[PDB]
């Protein structure tokens, strides 16, 4: 969950390599997209869309053993001064597009780093962010220019809890070398389905492993298998994806003067062409070239 | 849309000025 | 039938005039680019730094920086400025002749330029030497535990009539 | 970093130019200019 | 980010012909 | 945000106009 | 119409030039006022304006301070170095890579000495060359696009 | 005035230059694509100008490089313009040069009298690319720094001189201050002199031999 | 009566030979000047620095720099080197393919190059990826409270036969 | 070999250059003092070489300038030689140029056909002196720093543009990093291009008009 | 002996040159092998060797780190700036100083336009000029030495 | 005294301006000279001479009132690694030249900063220093090159004691404005000759000053003199002087290779001249130039 | 700083040169070379 | 310290020899 | 430090004549 | 003294080599 990111990784969800900390637990990779505008004027509300698509009719393994749908979540890292728009500055069209989304900041004053926790993956395949651009005119460490936008999107359950123990949404290997004896399927009083294992063979060792049911089994009975043989299947149908984008915090005055200069250039070009034409007439008459 | 219109318009206007300036300057017998 | 010299030169003026416009437009930002950015000119100036470009603290200065103090401090425009129970004016130490830092002599009650031998008052008025005008003066008011400096607008209390650097 | 606008301009202009070069080469193959070759 | 690439490609390819045509036009309207 | 669009438009206009002007001025190609 | 001066084919000095492959500044439209003074500025200002336009609408990014202990994900040079970079990250033999790299300019230096076997300029009149050029061009663009993608899907562009 | 021109004419010999200039002609087969080399030059002139401009604020030091670039973007009047132009024009120069090469090649213009002009041109291309490589890492950001760190390794492969070449190009056993220093010297001192000499040749030959013939 | 071509060329060889000597003498120091000064090559190498180019202390490292430690340290030739109860060898982190820093994964018991996906051992032997040889190894002995590093002379304990960087 | 020379001759036209070169003659009145200009050039070429060399180690930053100079003297192979040569040759260049001026003047060689050659020469002298002023303070020692601090004040005197000129030359209201940066750009970028253009003119005129006549 | 070619005074192109002040590369000893190839290297190597010798025997000093709060005693520029510096520290009027400074190159620029009143080269044939030159020279050397001494004893050199 | 320098100014006898601290108390200026060699080889003993001349037959005022001779003293600041030569490395000629001189260092390890306390000014008009040059070959922060030498020389008594009170070897002014009344010449039991003063005039002030006899008097009786009128004469006949010099810590190998290169240059020059001569003969015969 | 060796070389060479210039100018005054003036 | 003297001598020798060689090679002045 | 200045002056003035004379000498011994 | 001797000697030796080389090369009829 995006809030587990900020729990384990309080400073930033981005490591110095540009890898988003999310990937430390969401171990498979699916595609994530972003739509930002190429440029925005200062003090303007614009839309950033984060797309987390997955096959809607495929289902995942739930915490117990079930086969449930999946949730979407994303971190959006914006440039300095950028932040989620106040509700009274968002137009209506945009309001309807956003849905029931609880934008939180990653930490105090980290207003440009925006977490978006679990959302039902069937109405939020794409997440709409209403963002308000800052303004160089009345904030002296915000300057016009082009800045990065980092995006981290996930669908589906993770693989590691904050505590460091695996979830039921991954693979399970074999402990040591040797022939497996019994694959018993005992249980406690609280949690439901579990599965035991045993090994041995040759002078030494009688060890055992238990697998939280939910994935699947693909093992027969009794095989001289070494350390780390895939005895599971992979239940994971989700994944995490990163992107980078760029946004230009643009100044209207820059662009105004550009249009003006471009116009001057084109005029000057007409002038020169017409001047050539005058000379072409003079040369035809007075043969002296 | 606005892009397409503005593009056609900007070029129309300047083709306008090109032509206008051609005949205009021919008229005053400069070209 | 064919444009004469008068009408060719008129096309020249019209055509190369417009080209010159483009050139000047392109040259405008360039000229400006070379003129150094403004020294954050919001107030009349800000904080005084020590020999390392940090900041002076009035608590540590009066504690331990000369008895009968006169110590060089980075002031307005980077300039080494003397600060003399903290005095409400700073004395700019750049001797008006050619710009050597003027060391203070408590023994003679004068600043003396070692470069060509010009001297100044306990305030900073010229008494001799080749140096024309008197040493520049600024405002030195304490805000927080640090010394803030602003430029001297009003008339000189030692000349009478309006400053040369005003 | 892969700049889409730049790369586009690169790919775009490389193609039009290669095209117009062959076009221009053809124009003179089917109708030689004086001293053509 | 490849719809934007192809957008820039298409345009920088296609705007030439618009410029060419518009140049050709001006030549006709002058009496070449 | 209209100015942002007119901005890009002007790039596309000089590019086109620059070609036009060359073709016109030097009689083709 | 236009302005035109025809080749004076009676001047032995021009003839001797043409024979040697070079009398071509001697005839045509006048290089001076016509081209240099009137259209060169057009091309200068036009290219200048495109560049300035792109500079305003899409200014330079500054990155993040270099960090000697953290390698980015995605680590490309500039576009014109993509094909060379591709070669350089997909050949296992490092020496072989350096050589293939070195062979771009050294190969190109040899082009005029290889194609001096004839005096043809027109590409339609030299189909072997036009083919080889097109082949290299296409292989270049191929290796260029190849560099932006994962290694494992590059030597095929992820299409077969 | 008293005739200022005749003064200059008499010793500069303007008239001969004028006569020489207006004695040249551009043949019909020379189309718009024959502009590409000149456009390449324009791009470089824009590089020369804006690059010079930036040397008045850029500082080739690991402590100061990155933030001087920041200073140029945020604080210097039109800094952002100057730098963005230098950035884009760097790319346009390389693009136009490729387009130039296309035109040269598909026009047969590199042949018998003109192969030194082609050879000098190839050198120009290697020089230009070197400008690019060197400039790219001057901001000493994550991108530019990690672009040096990969290429600086490449020359090691060469059997006997490889480590030396590598050490020469990077100023020691690894990338650091010496690397930035050398790269800065390369980008702002060596490469501008080298490109000027080879462009000077390239153009002198062109002027000597005129354009190639019609296809 | 007058020196023939043979005797002129012999004067040429004698004369311009000697001139060439002067040139080479002048060129000698120049060539050498460009070859970077030696990296103080007295021992086999010296002290390891942290992320700021200071110095690591083994007392503060083992106190607080990862449980089941594997931390990047500036080693021989400036190179970022992994130090793993302090281990007697350093692992050079520059993946043998093209030179990306290789991050450590405790979960898979492997170093993985993120550039083109090559992996290494807990020691540093290649298991896969495009990277040809294995990660470089150095000596890591504690002297004072600081870590001293020297180059690995003897054979690889993971290949068997003499190192590629030896 | 297959005749390599005839290949180059045919397109470079060596023979014409050779004919042109061996068609020149040096008259009897031209003595040893007519070497002084050429010696000035030699001194500058020595500056170009050794100066270039030093840009591979010098760092134009207040934190690093002084100690990079130290680094050059103490650590760089033959650093001390390169720098001492640059130091002495800087002085010799200015000396020889003065001696050159003496010879030009007491030989009447600046007259009617040749006054632009003299005017260009005066510009060359101002340029050269500027090299000197700028280089002198690059070590950022006590001497060089205090030499800038005095001169940087001088332009203030001028009525309307004085403070601007001063601010332009020093990069702000007082000497500091901006000053060193600008001076470094001046010394290693602007002045070498400017001197090359004016020397190029100076020599072209000389070659055009030959030496002046006998006295 | 030597090698010599006498002025061909029959060639109207040389005559027209001489008339204009310039035919002097047309006669004398051959500029090529004789001068350029044989003696130029001598002068090049000789001046190079003097410089190198001085560089070894008397290497460059490095000073002490600059200190913005402590002005040296003795604060000169380089020798060739002594005369200008002298002027500049002894005139009370700063503007006047800048102008006298500016007047060195601007004055020198005017020399050929002032001495074009005749076509004499020989200094013995132009005693007004030779005098004025000697006067300036001596005043320069005077102001040059003047700069190394205290101000109060400079405008007299401390001798009267 | 040189040892008072190190008492008041322990760190260095040189202020950041290059002014030697000695001048803070020895307030008049007489000329001081130095003789050092232009260059020295490493690990070599050489002679530095410091000259402190004054008119031997002029006398100064002693502490009491007397008219006694004067003493010489000097600080010699050498480059790093330089130091006074061990006695067994100084030749005999040099030993005889040095006399009875007690070289002290300015402080621990400051071996290149050399104090030389009071010496009778009639045998030590010039002070000979035996100095041993260091050696780059076996000390890694000593390098060949050219370094400054600073020299401070004094003759005669000072003007200020370490405590800050004036000596009897200077001028004495008047305290306040007004007519002087009595110039009485009282004395205590310990020190001998003293001289009183008084002022006054107009409503306010009756103050007085005492002058330690030794200088002289030049005052009449009763004058309306302001604040600071010279009522003394100046007894001082000594003074302090500073110089700077440079020394080249030279390397023989550098110079050897130089001689070799110079020789190559001269040979090459002969060769070229002789080659020209050959061509001169060829040109005379075959007229084709 | 006033460098005695340098200043010497300056003063020295300025004088010899000025001298030899006048000498050379004289040599040609008392015996004109062909085209002398 | 003999080498220190021979060092300066060599400077004075090239200077002299350089003049000599020019005078000799180009027949005077 | 002005005995050294005049030493350098005298020498750089005087060594020229030694060089000149020595050049003149070599010219006589060759038969000019 | 040593200076004066060494100077005269160095120049003598090289005038020696100049002369020696002149006649020596004349003898072998090279000059
Ligand atoms: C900002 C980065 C992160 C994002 C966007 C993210 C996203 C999500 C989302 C959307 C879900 C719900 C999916 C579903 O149930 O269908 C989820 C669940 C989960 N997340 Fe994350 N997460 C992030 C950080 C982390 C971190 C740091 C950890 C590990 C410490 C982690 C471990 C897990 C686990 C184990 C689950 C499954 C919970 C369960 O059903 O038992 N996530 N995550
Ligand atoms: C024997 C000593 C020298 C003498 C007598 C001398 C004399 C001359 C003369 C007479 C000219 C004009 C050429 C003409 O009339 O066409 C000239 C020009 C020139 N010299 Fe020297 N020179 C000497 C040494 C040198 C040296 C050592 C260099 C070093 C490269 C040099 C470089 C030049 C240059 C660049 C010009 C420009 C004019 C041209 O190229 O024609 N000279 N010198
Ligand atoms: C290294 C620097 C110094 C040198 C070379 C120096 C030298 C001398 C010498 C040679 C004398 C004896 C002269 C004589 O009696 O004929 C002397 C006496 C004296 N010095 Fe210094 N001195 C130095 C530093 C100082 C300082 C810092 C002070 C003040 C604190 C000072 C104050 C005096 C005074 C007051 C006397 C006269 C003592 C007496 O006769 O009562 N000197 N000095």
């Amino acid at each position: 969950y995006p809030f587990w990111a900020q729990q384990t990784y309080p400073e930033t969800p981005r490591e110095p390599t540009g890898r988003i900390v999310c990937a430390n637990c969401h171990l498979a990779a699916k595609p994530t997209e972003v739509e930002v505008p190429q440029s925005v004027l200062p003090d303007t509300v614009f839309k950033a869309v984060v797309k987390i698509p997955y096959d809607t009719s495929v289902q995942q393994v739930g915490a117990d053993g079930s086969k449930v749908g999946l949730n979407v979540g994303a971190v959006l890292m914006l440039p300095e001064g950028f932040k989620i728009a106040p509700e009274d500055r968002i137009p209506e069209e945009l309001k309807e597009e956003i849905g029931d989304v609880y934008f939180q900041p990653y930490g105090e004053d980290k207003d440009n780093i925006v977490i978006v926790g679990p959302l039902p993956g069937e109405q939020y395949q794409e997440i709409v962010f209403p963002v308000l651009s800052p303004n160089p005119a009345n904030d002296k460490n915000i300057h016009f220019g082009k800045y990065s936008v980092h995006v981290g999107g996930n669908r589906g359950r993770g693989q590691v809890y904050p505590t460091g123990e695996k979830s039921n949404n991954n693979l399970y290997s074999a402990a040591a070398t040797g022939t497996i004896s019994k694959i018993a399927k005992q249980e406690g009083e609280d949690g439901s389905v579990k599965y035991l294992v045993d090994i041995k063979t040759e002078s030494g060792e009688v060890v055992s492993d238990t697998i939280p049911a939910g994935p699947e089994l693909i093992v027969s009975e009794g095989q001289a298998v070494t350390a780390g043989d895939a005895l599971t299947n992979n239940p994971n149908v989700g994944g995490f994806g990163q992107l980078d984008a760029e946004i230009v915090l643009q100044d209207a005055n820059r662009v105004g003067w550009l249009i003006a200069f471009v116009a001057l250039v084109m005029l000057a070009q007409v002038m020169l062409v017409l001047k050539k034409k005058q000379v072409e007439k003079v040369q035809a008459a007075e043969m002296n070239f | 849309m606005l892009a397409i219109v503005a593009y056609i318009g900007f070029l129309a206007l300047f083709t306008g000025i090109a032509a206008g300036l051609l005949f205009g300057l021919r008229s005053a017998k400069i070209l | 039938d064919v444009p004469d010299m008068g009408r060719r030169q008129f096309m020249n003026l019209l055509t190369f005039g417009t080209v010159t416009g483009v050139a000047l437009g392109a040259l405008y930002p360039v000229v400006n680019y070379f003129i150094p950015p403004a020294a954050g000119g919001a107030g009349g100036g800000t904080t005084a730094k020590d020999e390392l470009g940090n900041d002076v603290s009035v608590s540590k200065f009066l504690e331990s920086h000369n008895v009968g103090d006169r110590t060089l401090v980075q002031g307005l425009k980077g300039d080494p400025t003397y600060i003399v129970a903290i005095t409400d004016y700073g004395i700019n130490a750049v001797c008006t002749h050619l710009g050597c830092v003027v060391p203070w002599n408590a023994a003679e009650n004068k600043f003396k330029c070692p470069c060509h031998g010009s001297q100044y008052d306990a305030t900073g008025k010229v008494v001799r030497g080749p140096a024309p005008k008197s040493l520049a003066l600024s405002h030195a008011k304490t805000e927080n535990d640090k010394i803030v400096l602003t430029s001297w607008t009003e008339t000189d209390f030692r000349t009478g009539e309006e400053p040369w650097w005003s | 970093m892969v700049e889409p606008l730049l790369s586009g301009i690169v790919l775009g202009l490389i193609v039009v130019t290669l095209a117009g070069l062959f076009y221009a080469a053809y124009k003179q193959y089917k109708r030689p200019n004086e001293l053509g070759g | 980010m490849s719809g934007e690439l192809l957008n820039a490609a298409l345009l920088s390819f296609g705007l030439i012909f618009v410029g060419w045509a518009l140049g050709a036009l001006l030549l006709k309207i002058q009496g070449a | 945000m209209a100015i942002l669009t007119l901005g890009w438009v002007s790039l596309l206009v000089v590019f086109t106009w620059s070609i036009a002007m060359v073709v016109w001025g030097r009689n083709g190609l | 119409m236009a302005t035109h001066k025809k080749p004076d084919l009676s001047d032995p000095t021009l003839r001797a030039k043409l024979a040697k492959g070079m009398g071509h500044n001697y005839y045509g439209e006048p290089a001076w006022p016509n081209d240099l003074l009137y259209v060169f500025p057009i091309v200068i200002m036009g290219s200048f304006a495109c560049i300035v336009a792109l500079a305003v609408l899409d200014p330079a990014m500054t990155g993040e301070p270099a960090n000697p202990f953290a390698t980015p994900l995605e680590i490309l040079p500039e576009w014109y170095l993509y094909p060379v970079f591709q070669i350089l990250r997909s050949l296992p033999n490092k020496l072989l890579g350096v050589l293939a790299m070195a062979s771009v300019p050294l190969g190109l230096i040899l082009v005029p000495f290889i194609e001096n076997v004839n005096k043809f300029q027109n590409p339609f009149r030299r189909p072997v060359a036009t083919t080889v050029f097109l082949f290299g061009t296409l292989v270049t663009l191929w290796l260029g696009i190849g560099a932006a993608l994962p290694l494992d899907k590059s030597l095929t562009l992820g299409l077969f | 005035m008293a005739n200022v021109y005749d003064w200059f004419e008499e010793r500069l010999e303007i008239q001969a230059i004028a006569e020489d200039v207006t004695s040249k002609y551009v043949p019909p087969h020379v189309n718009i694509f024959y502009c590409l080399g000149g456009i390449t030059l324009v791009c470089f002139l824009i590089q020369f100008a804006t690059g010079f401009a930036m040397t008045f604020y850029y500082k080739p030091t690991v402590a100061e490089a990155y933030s001087s670039v920041q200073y140029i973007m945020n604080e210097v009047n039109f800094g952002w313009l100057i730098r963005s132009i230098h950035r884009w024009s760097a790319s346009m120069m390389v693009l136009m040069m490729i387009l130039h090469v296309f035109r040269v090649y598909l026009t047969g213009g590199f042949k018998k009298p003109r192969e030194l002009t082609w050879v000098s041109g190839v050198i120009l291309a290697v020089i230009t690319v070197s400008f690019g490589v060197t400039g790219y890492s001057l901001p000493w950001d994550q991108v530019g720094y990690w672009a040096v760190k990969i290429v600086s390794g490449v020359p090691e492969a060469i059997p006997v001189v490889g480590v030396l070449i590598s050490d020469l190009l990077r100023g020691g056993s690894s990338v650091g201050q010496a690397t930035l220093t050398r790269y800065y010297s390369a980008h702002t001192f060596v490469l501008p002199w080298l490109i000027a000499v080879f462009m000077l040749f390239h153009f002198l030959m062109i002027r000597k031999q005129g354009i190639s013939g019609p296809l």
